[PDB]
């Protein structure tokens, strides 16, 4: 038990250097806001950095670039993005302090580095380039890469390889630049509304009351892309590090401490009213709650400030000016909102949850309506209770004010008090839904937002099915005899031979569900698996999965689900002689995708009748985005006919490959784009066996 | 039996700049700055690759690489050769003393749960499972498609199976299991919500005909007998006539891959398992729903079948389990779209959240069938094996001939017609019942109104009709929102002999309220009178509003120079304007930005219904139409276009 | 043995490139330490001393610098647009939260 296996004392070696590069990150992304004075004196740690980072890479270079034309995993995904990160923003932020100590002024500083001049870098063109037509997007916000990623998942059988892989180096570069720093997430790239890839999972397992997933999908915050990293901050964070600080061995440390002290003894809140307000007015109010709140966090961070300030000044002897200092003027004329979203360096944006929450919530709000919030699982329970007890067992119109005022007033009375009544004695479920949502959609917005682990795992799992798929297509050109029979000088014979032979039989109708499920399993990528877990799941899961992510119109999911419940020659046999995958005279995406649902539809029932009619071969229809590598440099590609999605040499039949799995000097294949010859190559050396 | 490589590796004491105030712990790693830990990118990657160690090679899945976990642990050879000349720093003496003693102690706390046999139960129920459904569910001894599918159903029911008995037998450790089962069940990437949803009880299903319904209740009983020891599992049913079958069915596959001796069985009643160290785990037989179930101890899910006709007198005993605490009754049903409302438990999505799911295949509306269509299991799909005689028809006029309720079945005939005919809703429910529920008091906010009310006119000119309602609506801007003051819903009395000033009347009568309602409020109120029912009539209606109005606010009309003419008729018409009025509308709606007056005024909509209600109720139409289109043009009026004037 | 660059550079008088072609793009170069150095400034620490009071400082001047961006001419971005999206209604949301409990009462 002792023998531990490289590939696993690697990974730790690479865990702790994402660590430490992630610290890295962060005290990076801290001094693009210290005072540049400051960061000067750091200017040799920062430059040592940078040259760590440096040298760091030249030596994962070639390893990273062997593994991201071999199967990408989650670690190397996100190594990458840091390690381009830090390479990119050390820099930047070096030759942003060195451009200081020579122009010598702060206001400027803090428009390098933080990026206020820039022409906003978080722009992107993917270009897709499909088959038919090269369809374009531009990647502006984070929920924009898992939208293109699944398009690109979606439409891998339509899509060329090295035209995909040259379109992910593309998606890479601009996540480098938005998620790169995988700490903070700025508030421009991030849009909580739209729905994730792992967030329509949850409402397709968790439990549905009806409302169908196409209505649930759009309450959703979907908190993946993003998270909320729960930051927690005490009161008297200063006082309490103060009498313990890294240098600071003289007696200084209890001076700086007595001007703590000293100066201890020594939010725009008047802009609630112009909101709406609804109620009384005299007595105590939510808005008045809220504005004594508001104006205790003022008060906390007010003192935080000027004890920060006599502290610097009583310890180092000059007062900092830091970016929250620098810009401190843009700090007052704010608004409510303006200022509520940011704002908060000395307490913590969950005090704003807080000091809203103690508002909302006083002794006199009732009985009811209050415990379905502290207990929504209570609620739901007595109401299953319930629901089981119960299934147990005119003239004289007037014109001047007096009337019409006075009618008016008396409805306005009678419907004041109907729906208080609807908001008290019914429609708690209602309100214990809108309060519990509104709540998480302030959360969610108010919280600190960090990031989340979506993106760098949708990337690897899309990008590794093409990375297969072109890793297929050069190790078989490397095999032993090969019987490419791409060019035809005597293969129309034993093509128009098979097609016949093959057509002279029926589908067996008693076969159909065997073919729908090798057919949904083809056309469904590589990103939704569903289909291979130890808990698996039918391939129309799996494809459903895959089909209703990105969104599809619906009068094309009877198409799909009901393309081979209909099997004559007719609708059978669409390749030409040697056009098997050829889309030459179709363009677009959904009519360039039929075209591939035909030759799918084609090769499966192709290969289902040529095991029945020549019952010698077996025909295992593989696909070549499966069989992801062992411990190192082993695929083990098993005998079959692997489809490859490939227009330049779609179908290649591995006849008789290895004993033991790999494709060497034993391992005969044949190359073709026809279907029918591919059969009768493969009849011509699997029958005298 | 030890797992994997991750959970043994030796210290790599490498090196740290920061001070101990900081530094953190994470396991497997060394000590990390305190940054490494609000970043998911790193913690959620430093955490997975430590419990795919406890995740058994039965789990992994099927095509996952020979020897790991590919997905996840994979490092190309060159990139293992180039991290191999790596060398970190070396630790000072001082620090790696205290260093190596943090780590192989946050260490400790995993080579501990993969001793404990709590876990150990778990783990072998869930590998047990998984490799017993390798081989589709049969009689097989536990020693082209060939691996059973579980349907989306099947696994919800696992997992709430699942997850509650391991919160139950595991409480100390209830973050390295939730964290195991993620991975265990392929679902990683899941907010804990999502995942603490399945440690609630009570949750009820509701499957169609069969779907395998019995046939895999069996299994995960037989598994979560003879893995965990301590649960004693109710299961009752509808009249016991059915409940035996679950007996053989238990037991024949319960003694086949085990041994008998273990297998004890009592006719009609309670079945044990008995485990070689004085334990036993028994599936106490509630079915009798006389006694011997009302005394609870450890039962836990009462595993009740078919609750769609629930069992005579049998409810009683069901309410005193619901009053157990640590159970978590199942209710398993069936409505075979014979009914498609078992409404004995289909009133439950009312007043409730995250109880019930039904596994249905046609909407409420049963036009959008094809939106659960590629989920339709492809086994239930027999046809008569014949698609047609002798026909050339594609599959949209086939599936027409052969619509036959899409699945073989005599489903309800009306409502939602055969043919989908792109037939949606429009605006969500959770919009609509935000517009219902939240009304800003506008007498007491009135600084946040802007001073013009907006009011639009849609006549109809009929008695005695359905479609005779004249519909009004008063409207204006609160903060960048909408929100109504007014609404009328205006019936003729027959044979009037002055309907426009009787139409008059009422919208002046509204109008006066809110004006009164909101005193030096308003600057302009602007009117509009739809006329394309009839032009002179509309004209008549805007002339008596005029004068009415004479008896402060100025009164503008909506004018409208109709084709080749020149005059400005104080009418408006209906036309293009109509499809951006609701595209409109319905984003804004949609987005929460139209809303309702809690003192709205209403003479017409008041005795009856409330007329926010009644307003709902037409909009949810959107795929007698007055009062929407007054509501929806009123809206589209104080958005922006062409001045309307004096 | 195996000594760090820390130890190796002694002298920071020169541009990053210089020294990184001296010192690590060498051939010879035996590159046999990964150590980063402690960058966070003893000025920075004595005020936000907690890494959730430095990480609470680092995302509020996130926030205020994305606000200070987007508030020659282009002003054709969407970031703007996904901005001023978000605080409509952000304030919207948080408007019918305080009258809605103001009425429940
Ligand atoms: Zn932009
Ligand atoms: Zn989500």
């Amino acid at each position: 038990a002792a023998p531990v296996s490289e590939p696993t004392v690697a990974r730790q070696k690479l865990l702790a250097l994402l660590g430490q590069v992630q610290t890295y990150v962060f005290q990076i992304e801290l001094l693009r806001r210290c005072d540049p004075h400051i960061g000067r004196g750091k200017l040799p740690q920062l430059k040592l950095n940078a040259l760590q980072v440096r040298a760091l890479r030249r030596r994962l270079r070639p390893g990273l670039e062997a593994q991201a034309g071999a199967f990408l995993t989650p670690l190397s995904v996100t190594l990458e993005l840091l390690l381009e990160y830090a390479w990119r923003e050390g820099e930047r932020l070096l030759g942003s302090l060195e451009t200081f100590a020579t122009a010598g002024d702060v206001a400027a500083f803090f428009t390098e580095t933080m990026g206020l001049a820039r022409p906003c870098p978080y722009h992107q063109r993917v270009r897709l380039d499909t088959y038919g037509g090269t369809v374009h997007m531009e990647l502006c916000f984070l929920h924009d890469v898992e939208n293109f990623l699944k398009q690109l998942n979606y439409c891998h059988l339509i899509t060329p390889s090295r035209g995909a892989t040259a379109a992910l180096e593309r998606v890479r570069e601009f996540m480098v630049g938005a998620v790169g720093s995988g700490l903070i997430v700025p508030p421009e790239l991030s849009d909580p509304s739209h729905p994730c890839a792992v967030c329509f999972e949850e409402l397709c397992v968790t439990a549905n009351q009806g409302a169908t997933i196409a209505s649930r999908l759009a309450d959703r915050i979907c908190n993946h892309v993003t998270q909320q990293a729960q930051v927690r901050l005490d009161a008297n964070e200063l006082r309490r590090y103060l009498p313990h600080a890294a240098g600071l061995s003289d007696a200084d440390r209890a001076r700086a401490l007595s001007v703590l002290d000293h100066a201890l003894a020594r939010y725009a809140i008047s802009e609630l009213q112009f909101w709406l307000a609804s109620g009384d007015r005299a007595g105590q109010t939510t808005m008045d709650a809220f504005a004594s709140n508001l104006t205790a966090l003022a008060r906390r961070e007010l003192q935080q400030e000027t004890a920060a300030v006599a502290v610097e000044l009583a310890l180092f002897g000059r007062r900092a000016e830091h970016f929250d200092r620098a810009f401190g003027s843009h700090l007052a004329a704010l608004d409510m909102v303006d200022a509520l979203i940011i704002g908060g360096q000395a307490t913590s944006p969950d005090d704003q949850i807080e000091a809203l929450i103690r508002a909302c919530y006083d002794h006199h709000l009732t009985t009811p309506l209050l415990r379905r919030l502290v207990s929504p699982e209570q609620c739901d329970e007595e109401a299953l209770r319930r629901v089981l007890a119960r299934m147990g067992a005119g003239g004289q119109g007037p014109e001047t004010w007096g009337d019409i005022a006075t009618q008016a007033a008396a409805d306005v009375r009678e419907r004041r008090r109907l729906y208080a009544d609807r908001l008290t004695k019914r429609s708690l479920a209602s309100l214990g839904r809108c309060v519990r949502e509104q709540r998480g959609e302030l959360e969610k917005m108010l919280r600190v937002s960090v990031h989340g682990e979506v993106l760098p795992a949708t990337f690897a799992a899309v990008a590794n099915g093409f990375a297969a798929r072109a890793r297929f297509c050069a190790l078989t050109a490397g095999a032993g005899t090969v019987i490419d029979n791409r060019s035809a000088p005597g293969v129309f014979d034993a093509h128009r031979f098979m097609r016949a032979s093959l057509l002279r039989h029926q589908v067996d109708p008693a076969l159909l569900p065997s073919i729908t499920h090798r057919f949904f399993e083809l056309v469904n990528g590589p990103l939704f698996d569903h289909s291979t877990h130890s808990f698996a799941q039918p391939p129309n899961t799996a494809l459903y999965y895959s089909v209703e992510n990105v969104g599809l119109l619906p009068h094309l999911k009877e198409e799909l689900a009901r393309f081979i419940m209909g099997a004559s020659g007719a609708d059978w046999a669409v390749s030409e002689f040697q056009r098997f995958y050829c889309f030459d005279g179709i363009s677009g995406i959904t009519p360039t995708q039929r075209a591939a649902w035909r030759y799918i539809r084609e090769l499966i029932i192709a290969t289902t009748l040529f095991a029945s009619v020549y019952r010698c071969g077996e025909l295992e229809l593989r696909r070549p985005d499966c069989s992801r590598p062992t411990s190192e440099g082993r695929y083990r590609y098993p005998p079959g006919v692997y489809l490859t999605y490939d227009s330049d040499c779609p179908l290649v039949a591995i006849v008789e490959s290895a004993p033991d799995g790999c494709i060497g000097p034993r391992s005969v294949v044949v190359y073709d784009r026809d279907v029918f010859s591919i059969l009768y190559s493969v009849l011509q050396h699997l029958a005298p066996r | 039996t030890m797992g994997g490589d991750a959970l043994r590796v030796p210290f790599l004491d490498f090196a740290t700049a920061t001070p101990k105030r900081h530094q953190t712990v994470v396991p497997g790693v060394g000590t990390l700055h305190d940054c490494c830990e609000h970043s998911p990118l790193f913690s959620a990657v430093a955490r997975r690759l430590l419990f795919n160690s406890l995740v058994p090679a039965q789990l992994k899945g099927r095509d996952f690489g020979g020897d790991h976990t590919a997905k996840l642990e994979f490092l190309a050879p060159e990139l293992v050769r180039a991290v191999a000349r790596l060398r970190f720093k070396e630790c000072a003496p001082a620090d790696v003393v205290p260093q190596r003693n943090a780590y192989y102690s946050v260490l400790n706390t995993f080579q501990a749960l993969h001793r404990s046999e709590a876990f150990r139960q778990l783990v072998h129920f869930v590998r047990d499972f998984a490799q017993l459904l390798k081989t589709s569910f049969r009689a097989s001894s536990l020693t082209g498609r060939t691996y059973g599918t579980l349907e989306l159903f099947q696994k919800m029911i696992l997992m709430h199976a699942t997850y509650f008995l391991a919160a139950v037998l595991l409480g100390d450790h209830a973050e390295q299991v939730n964290t195991f089962l993620r991975l265990v069940f392929e679902i990683p990437l899941f907010s804990d919500a999502a995942v603490r949803h399945f440690r609630q009880r009570a949750t009820v299903f509701l499957v169609p005909r069969r779907h395998g319904k019995t046939w895999f209740l069996v299994p995960l009983i037989a598994l979560s007998l003879a893995s965990f020891r301590g649960i004693k599992i109710g299961y009752t049913a509808h009249i016991r006539k059915a409940t035996e079958p679950v007996f053989e069915e238990i037991d024949a596959c319960l003694r086949g891959w085990f041994g008998s001796a273990r297998v004890d069985h009592v006719k009609g009643e309670t079945i044990s398992f008995s485990f070689p160290d004085g334990s036993r785990s028994t599936i106490v037989f509630a079915s009798s729903h006389n006694t011997n179930g009302i005394r609870g101890q450890d039962f836990n899910l009462l595993f009740v079948d078919e609750a769609n006709f629930i069992r005579p007198d049998a409810v009683q005993t069901i309410m005193g389990f619901l009053n157990q605490a640590n159970c978590k009754i199942i209710f398993v049903s069936s409505t075979n779209t014979g009914k498609a409302s078992t409404s004995f438990l289909y009133n439950l999505r009312g007043a409730a959240d995250e109880l019930l799911n039904v596994v249905t295949y046609i909407c409420d509306d049963h036009m959008p069938r094809v939106v659960t269509h590629t989920n339709a299991t492809a086994c239930s799909c027999y046809i008569l094996n014949k698609p047609v005689f002798i026909t050339m028809d594609g599959a949209v006029r086939r599936t027409a001939d052969l619509f036959l309720a899409d699945s073989f079945m005599q489903e309800i005939i009306g409502g939602q017609a055969r043919e989908t005919g792109d037939d949606r809703p429009v605006l969500t429910k959770s919009a609509g019942e935000r517009f219902l529920l939240y009304r800003p008091s506008t007498t007491t906010n009135s600084g946040l109104m802007a001073p013009d009310l907006y009011v639009y006119v849609d006549p109809a000119f009929t008695a005695n009709t359905r479609a005779s309602g004249t519909g009004v609506a008063v409207v204006g801007r609160y903060r960048d929102d909408y929100i109504i003051f007014a609404l009328e819903h205006f019936f003729l009395r027959a044979l009037t002999g002055s309907a426009p000033a009787d139409i008059a009347r009422c919208v002046v009568h509204s109008l006066t309220q809110v004006l009164a309602l909101h005193p030096g409020a308003f600057r302009g109120v602007r009117v509009a009178v739809e006329g394309n029912s009839s032009q002179d009539s509309a004209v008549a209606i805007a002339t008596h509003v005029h004068t009415e109005m004479h008896r402060g606010p100025e009164l503008l009309f909506y004018h409208c120079e109709p084709p080749g003419s020149a005059v400005l008729y104080p009418f408006f018409l209906l036309n293009k304007q109509k499809t951006p009025a609701f595209e409109h509308f319905i984003k804004k709606f949609n987005s929460g930005g139209v809303m309702a007056s809690q003192e709205i005024v209403s003479a017409t909509v008041r005795l009856q219904t409330d007329p926010v209600e009644y307003l709902l109720e037409q909009l949810n139409n959107l795929t007698s139409d007055d009062l929407m289109v007054a509501v929806i043009m009123a809206i589209y009026l104080a958005a922006q276009a062409g001045p309307p004037h004096t | 043995t195996l000594r760090d660059t820390i130890p190796d550079c002694a002298l920071r008088s020169q541009t990053l490139e210089s020294l990184d072609a001296r010192y690590v793009s060498r051939d010879g170069a035996h590159d046999a330490a990964v150590w980063f150095e402690d960058m966070t400034p003893a000025e920075l620490e004595v005020v936000f001393p907690t890494t959730d009071a430095k990480l609470n400082y680092l995302s509020r001047t996130q926030r205020l610098a994305s606000l200070l961006t987007y508030a020659t001419p282009d002003t054709a971005c969407v970031h703007g647009e996904l901005l001023a999206r978000k605080r409509e209604r952000f304030a919207a949301v948080i408007n019918r939260f305080l009258d809605l409990h103001q009425i429940l009462r």
